[PDB]
RNA sequence: ACUGAACUCCUCACACCCAAUUGGACCAAUCUAUCACCCUAUAGAAGAACUAAUGUUAGUAUAAGUAACAUGAAAACAUUCU
């Protein structure tokens, strides 16, 4: 059953979490220096593989926690809740930076993952849903897209306006729940063990393990929902303020199975858009 | 006054009279002074009446402590855990006897306003009144002005 | 007219704890991107403005030293140059104010 | 005079058992004899009651009242001592559990009136107290909804008894 | 137990503030377990004050809590091996031998890591100042 | 300063009283407070209950195993009440079953078992022991005595009474001190049940009676927020029991409960227990 | 009732208001940047713009010279007004002054404003900059713009 | 017909509802004699008892955070201007 699959996937997730935590026992102090433009020269002695950039923001002030979406640990984007590994240089990226492109990409991926969760838990029990991938599209595209294969029983069914609004209501319920984006660097073996059932996710995991030097893969969980991440994600879902599953377009070249691309659009609390601008964005997010 | 004082409902400790009567008083403690006009009455009570009361109330453990004391006292502890302390300072032998007898016959419940002089666990035998008692029923249970 | 009765503490609390009297929470406070200190949305950052005022005061002290006396306002433009800077082609024909410190990053 | 607020930081609790929730830290700080009316200080205290340390500091930094600067200094001192001495891990993980203004020791002066009469000015001084509790600020008491409020009404209806009878 | 009355006679006045200052308002559960090698004197030197250096390689336990009884240093159960160079001093009429100072060599291993993360603020620059 | 001593003494007494009320000391077993003699207390316990307990048996009943373990641990630096408690619990269960079966022959074995469990449960037995002073005379390693230990001690006392005076006297004791605890208690207040309508259907099937027909007997304020529904269960067009409720479902459930009470003979107006 | 009244009531009267604005404007011409109560700066901004216009009118214009003579108490600034400020803004048609709000005066918590003449040599003020075009919302709006352009 | 008191009856208990005035029984606290010795007893005394005198002294409220008060402008805080 899908509930059993989710339960066992979460069990494996927790097993991997505990395994890594035990592999990193005790407390090793790692020096992380704030290289950001503001509050320069500060140094945090942090618990190795336990503390997070969110903990660094907690030390700094509440404004850093509320405004920082990503961390450039040694020039690489790190999720605000990803444990730090070694002494490094850290700079917090917000939505209003001069070049917030990385933050925008992380937000786009997080919204796509939320859409995937909504899609997987939306349909009725009889129909089977397979989340194939979250294509990485530019923000200029006007909509974050998530690719899903629906059942042959529904290959002739197109979501109605009410169905789309129900999807949005589920996404908003998730946002209200405000679940943190848990992250894990998990070896391809354990990733395949978790996602053995989903062939699409199996092959995506294999592709990622081939791309990276080792077989390390990025697993992400909002709640009870685990997915392979193309990159760093948002800390929490409550960052999202406006969210709208806009359309579902059936990809034209679908001989073997009918792939449907769920297109949606969102805006964080920091970047709220007026009602009319939001409506125009929604209109343009249906292509 | 009642509004400026706690109140309770008439009750027993453990349904003290249903099966058998159990004397609620369980402990008496008389702090008395060998010397002192205050405890002359207490000394006379201990000499003459305490033994008779003790044998009359075998269920009450009575302690007598002769201690330097300017105000002799009797502390009564009941089965329900209540503790009542009464000063016998300058009380005659008869006054002490009456006070001790009242303590023996009394229960551990607080001496506060009692809301009702009665307490029934089964107030109704024929069925507590409700608006539909004494109201006749109608054919097919049709409410007034019902078409069908 | 004099009060006819002492006003009770209950009435006084009702009056002086009213929301109309309570201090309102400000929601236009933000963090300045440049320095990270707190500012209001419509108001200039206090820290950055203090920087600018201090640098302006130094430049104005230099200007006063150059002018040397009241009523000596130049009839030509002014250019501020810091250590390691040389007048440019457009800086020609403009009075030069020399500063002993290096060029501030925010100054341009 | 009383100085119990200062002593309140010297209470040492016994070590907690491993299977016990982590006791949140608590820091009592105060400033005595502030040249400011306690009535005026109370407004700022009430303003910052229940808020996080950072939010309270932000609110006070942009307040025109004189007491705002004093309260900000007191809060900064409380944060510093909480981190240094009370083993508070994060500066920002503090919220104002209690903030009140107390009357200080005042001085009496004479105000000269028009016809050889006078009044007694009081050079008012006030104390200021804060308790900083570690952890995120408690959520604001949500307004009671119609569902719960009608639930209360129905409970009151059910609680009715036949009064003054058997 | 914070028995400062006995600590005064057990340690020198130069050592007492080190013994007791930083530990105020926090419970310590220091305990001793069997030593590893027998304690032996190292050297002695000398209005007149005695001085004896004793090297100890013992095994001990720590559990330092907060005002609120929450652990902040060391496991209470797991013991650690401690190498110390303890220097006693004596008054020379009624004085006795009391701990005077612990010599920590530069090559000593780093002590147990702290439990809580810490921050070390950088220069709090004034407006005119610029970070370097 | 005012010369005098009596006002100062009175004020000190008032300050002490207020301090005690604000910060009452931790509870202490009565054994450790002044004016305590264990032998006199146990004799008075027996005489209060009007029963000729054997003193050694009563002492052995009041002593618990945990107390023995704690005492031995302290001595490092006695017969427990296990068997007496077992005997008392067994006899109490059997005798309560006899009482309840005699009083309510129509009560099913399940109902009788549940009533006995309620009467011998931790809450009721603990209340009875607390108000009978068993807790004061209980020897335990911790205070306040936990409800399990208090119940064990109370049943040990019952077993001691059995071994001293006999089954008849012990049955009288049980009737007096546990059967009285169900006075004023409602059948399903003592025996928690689920799906009373289903249970009633089962009972009628056992009695070879068709399933009852739930029918709306009376109604008020149907469309309001405070409705009253009187629902009656009819057997072959004969009313067996009717019950009120706020919703029709609740009224039907309560009517099923009333029908169960009538069938089992545990109605509110049933014959009171005989003492 | 003050419907349509556009001039604040400042100082001790009309003449005192004019003199206060005159002093503020003289300081503005001398220093190219002035801090003053927000209302006074707002009142004096129009007069600053009008002086720039009069300077544009030319040195040889008698009316402009008289206006400058009145409005600049320190007469050494009149050559400055006619030979630095006006040539500086000869290209512009307006908006010669930049006015911004400043944190309230510590003394009396007055609403403070900084007013400067654009293009001065002094260090630039921390001007409020709009959000970067690379933000999420701005990129989405860029997508809107591109789609609309292509479609129509 | 019923309702209807502090009238009357009923169970129990009884000195326990008049201004000025008058008779009487007790008594808080203090000191002294002698007791007592976690607050007292029998007596002898007396600056021996305060919801009230626009009472006296001290404290703090209310009116009230009100009436009322104050610093000409810019600035390099040199200086200049009104
Ligand atoms: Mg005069
Ligand atoms: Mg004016
Ligand atoms: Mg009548
Ligand atoms: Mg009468
Ligand atoms: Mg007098
Ligand atoms: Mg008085
Ligand atoms: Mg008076
Ligand atoms: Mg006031
Ligand atoms: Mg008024
Ligand atoms: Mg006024
Ligand atoms: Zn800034």
């Amino acid at each position: 059953s899908p509930t059993e699959l989710t339960e066992m996937r979460n069990d494996l997730f927790n097993k991997e979490k505990a395994r890594q935590l035990s592999l990193t026992p005790r407390t090793e102090k790692i020096e992380v220096k704030h290289v950001g433009k503001t509050d320069p020269g500060t140094v945090f002695v942090m618990n190795k593989n336990i503390s997070t950039p969110y903990s660094c923001a907690m030390h700094l002030s509440e404004w850093y926690c509320r405004k920082s979406i990503l961390a450039l640990v040694d020039g690489q984007p790190w999720d605000m809740y990803k444990p730090l590994t070694k002494s490094c240089e850290i700079k917090f990226l917000t939505f209003k930076d001069c070049d917030p492109g990385e933050v925008n990409k992380a937000y786009w991926r997080s919204c796509a993952m939320m859409m995937g969760c909504v899609i997987e838990r939306a349909f009725k029990d009889e129909y089977m849903v397979n989340l194939v991938r979250a294509p990485e599209v530019p923000v200029i595209s006007g909509a974050f897209c998530y690719d899903v294969v629906l059942d042959s029983k529904l290959d002739e069914w197109m979501p109605t306006k009410e169905n789309l609004r129900s999807f949005t209501k589920d996404a908003h319920a998730l946002i209200y729940k405000d679940l943190p984006f848990e992250t894990l660097e998990v070896e391809a073996k354990v990733a395949l063990e978790i996602f053995q059932h989903s062939k699409y996710k199996v092959d995506f995991i294999e592709e990622k393990a081939s791309q990276n030097p080792e077989r390390i893969v990025k697993l992400h969980r909002i709640g009870d929902f685990i997915d392979v991440s193309e990159g760093p994600l948002i800390p929490r879902t409550s960052i999202c303020f406006q969210y709208e599953v806009s359309a579902v377009h059936n990809l034209q070249p679908t001989q073997p199975s009918l792939i449907r691309r769920f297109q949606g659009v969102s805006l964080p609390v920091h970047l709220r858009a007026h009602f009319t601008i939001w409506d125009k964005l929604l209109e343009r997010s249906r292509k | 006054t009642a509004r400026g004082t706690p109140s309770r409902f008439l009750a027993s400790v453990l349904h003290n009279g249903l099966g058998r009567y159990v004397q609620q008083l369980q402990r008496l403690s008389f702090s008395v002074s060998r010397d002192g006009a205050s405890s002359r009455g207490a000394r006379e009570f201990v000499e003459r009446e305490v033994i008779d009361f003790a044998r009359r109330n075998p269920g009450v453990v009575i302690y007598v402590n002769s201690r330097p004391c300017c105000v002799p006292r009797v502390v009564a502890e009941y089965l329900n855990g209540a503790v009542r302390e009464e000063s016998i300072h300058c009380k005659s032998v008869e006054e002490i006897s009456t006070l001790v007898q009242k303590l023996a016959d009394q229960s551990g419940l607080d001496v506060i306003r009692i809301r009702k002089p009665f307490h029934t666990d089964n107030p109704s035998i024929q069925g507590q009144w409700h608006p539909f008692t004494n109201k006749p029923t109608t054919f097919r249970g049709l409410r007034p002005r019902e078409v069908q | 007219a004099a009060p006819k009765n002492r006003r009770t503490i209950e009435v006084n609390r009702c009056r002086r704890r009213n929301p109309q009297k309570l201090i309102k929470v400000k929601n236009n406070i933000d963090v300045c991107p440049e320095c990270g200190h707190l500012k209001q949305k419509h108001v200039l950052c206090a820290y950055c403005y203090e920087k600018v005022c201090k640098e302006t005061a130094e430049i104005r002290r230099q200007i006063g030293k150059q002018e040397g006396g009241p009523f000596k306002a130049p009839t030509i433009e002014t250019v501020v140059l810091y250590t390691g800077e040389t007048p440019s082609e457009q800086d020609q024909g403009k009075r030069i104010i020399e500063r002993d410190r290096k060029r501030p990053s925010w100054f341009t | 005079i009383s100085r119990k607020w200062e002593k309140k930081n010297k209470i040492v609790y016994p070590p907690q058992l491993p299977g016990e929730p982590r006791r949140p830290a608590e820091i009592y700080h105060c400033r005595r004899q502030i040249k400011y009316s306690k009535d005026k200080m109370w407004y700022l205290a009430k303003l910052i009651r229940g808020m996080s340390i950072d939010q309270a500091l932000a609110q006070l930094e942009f307040n025109d009242k004189k007491g705002a600067k004093i309260i900000k200094e007191v809060l900064l001192e409380a944060q510093d001592m909480a981190v240094r001495d009370h083993n508070v891990e994060f500066r920002s993980n503090l919220y104002i559990a209690e903030s009140t203004s107390g009357r200080g020791q005042c001085l009496k002066r004479i105000r000269y009136h028009g016809r050889g009469r006078f009044g007694i000015m009081e050079k008012v001084y006030c104390h200021y107290f804060v308790k900083l509790v570690e952890g995120p600020p408690p959520p604001p008491e949500p307004p009671k909804t119609a569902v719960a409020h009608a639930k209360e009404y129905i409970q009151q209806l059910r609680s009715r008894t036949i009064v003054h009878t058997l | 137990n914070s028995d400062h009355d006995r600590l005064h006679t057990l340690v020198t006045e130069h050592c007492f503030p080190d013994m007791t200052w930083d530990i105020k308002y926090k419970t310590v559960r220091w305990s001793f377990v069997e030593s590893l090698e027998p304690s032996h004197v190292v050297q002695v030197r000398c209005n007149v004050y005695g001085q004896i250096t004793v090297r100890m390689h013992t095994r001990q336990t720590l559990a330092i809590y907060d005002r609120f009884g929450r652990l902040m240093y060391g496991q209470e159960d797991v013991p650690k091996d401690v190498l110390e160079y303890v220097v006693f001093e004596k008054q020379l009429p009624y004085g006795s031998w009391r701990m005077h100072t612990k010599i920590v060599p530069p090559w000593a291993p780093p002590k147990q890591p702290i439990l809580k993360t810490v921050m070390i603020p950088g220069p709090q620059l004034k407006p005119e100042e610029e970070y370097e | 300063v005012k010369k005098g001593f009596r006002a100062a003494f009175r004020f000190q007494k008032e300050l002490e009283r207020q301090r005690l009320l604000r910060c009452p000391p931790p509870p202490v077993r009565r054994s450790e407070k002044p004016n305590w003699d264990y032998h006199a207390e146990i004799q008075a316990f027996g005489h209060r209950l009007q029963e000729n307990f054997s003193l050694d048996l009563l002492k052995t009943a009041f002593v618990n195993s945990c107390y023995i373990k704690s005492e031995e641990a302290k001595r490092q630096q006695l017969k427990s009440n296990q068997e007496l408690s077992e005997q008392g619990t067994s006899f109490s269960q059997t005798c309560l079953t006899q009482f309840l079966e005699d009083e309510y022959p129509d009560m099913p074995t399940e109902g009788i078992k549940n009533l006995v469990d309620f009467l011998t449960g931790e809450e009721v037995v603990c209340h009875v022991a607390r108000n009978l002073a068993v807790e004061q005379l209980t020897l335990s390693e911790e205070f306040p005595v936990p409800p399990a230990v208090l119940q064990q001690t109370f049943f040990a006392v019952i077993g001691a009474l059995l071994q001293s005076s006999g089954p008849e006297r012990t049955a009288l004791f049980i009737r007096d001190f546990l059967i009285t605890q169900m006075t004023g208690k409602e059948l399903f207040e003592m025996w928690k049940i689920i799906n009373p309508m289903g249970l009633l259907v089962e009972e009628l099937k056992k009695r070879n009676v068709s399933a009852p027909e739930s029918r709306l007997t009376r109604q008020s304020g149907g469309t309001t927020a405070l409705p009253l529904y009187f629902v009656g269960l009819y057997c072959d067009k004969k009313l067996i029991a009717e019950g009120p409720g706020e919703t029709v479902l609740v009224a039907e459930e309560e009517a099923a409960r009333v029908a169960l009470r009538k069938l089992y003979g545990f109605t509110e107006n049933r014959r009171p227990w005989n003492y | 009732i003050s419907h349509g009244r556009v001039f604040r009531r400042m100082g001790l009267g009309p003449e005192s208001r004019i003199h206060l604005l005159r002093n503020l404007l003289t300081g503005l011409v001398r220093h190219e940047r002035i801090e003053a109560p927000w209302a006074r700066v707002d009142e004096m901004r129009g007069y600053a713009e009008k002086l720039i216009d009069y300077g544009k009118l030319g040195d040889t214009n008698e009316r402009a010279m008289r206006m400058a003579d009145f409005w600049l108490t320190e007469k050494d600034l009149i050559p400055k007004l006619f030979q630095v400020l006006a040539p500086r803004y000869k290209d512009q048609t307006g908006g010669y002054t930049r006015m911004l709000q400043i944190p309230n005066r510590s003394l009396d918590r007055a609403k403070m404003a900084v007013i400067e003449y654009k293009g001065n040599c002094l260090p630039p003020l921390p001007l409020p900059r709009r959000d970067s075009h690379l933000t999420l919302l701005n990129q989405l709006l860029q997508g809107l713009r591109q789609d609309l352009r292509q479609s129509q």
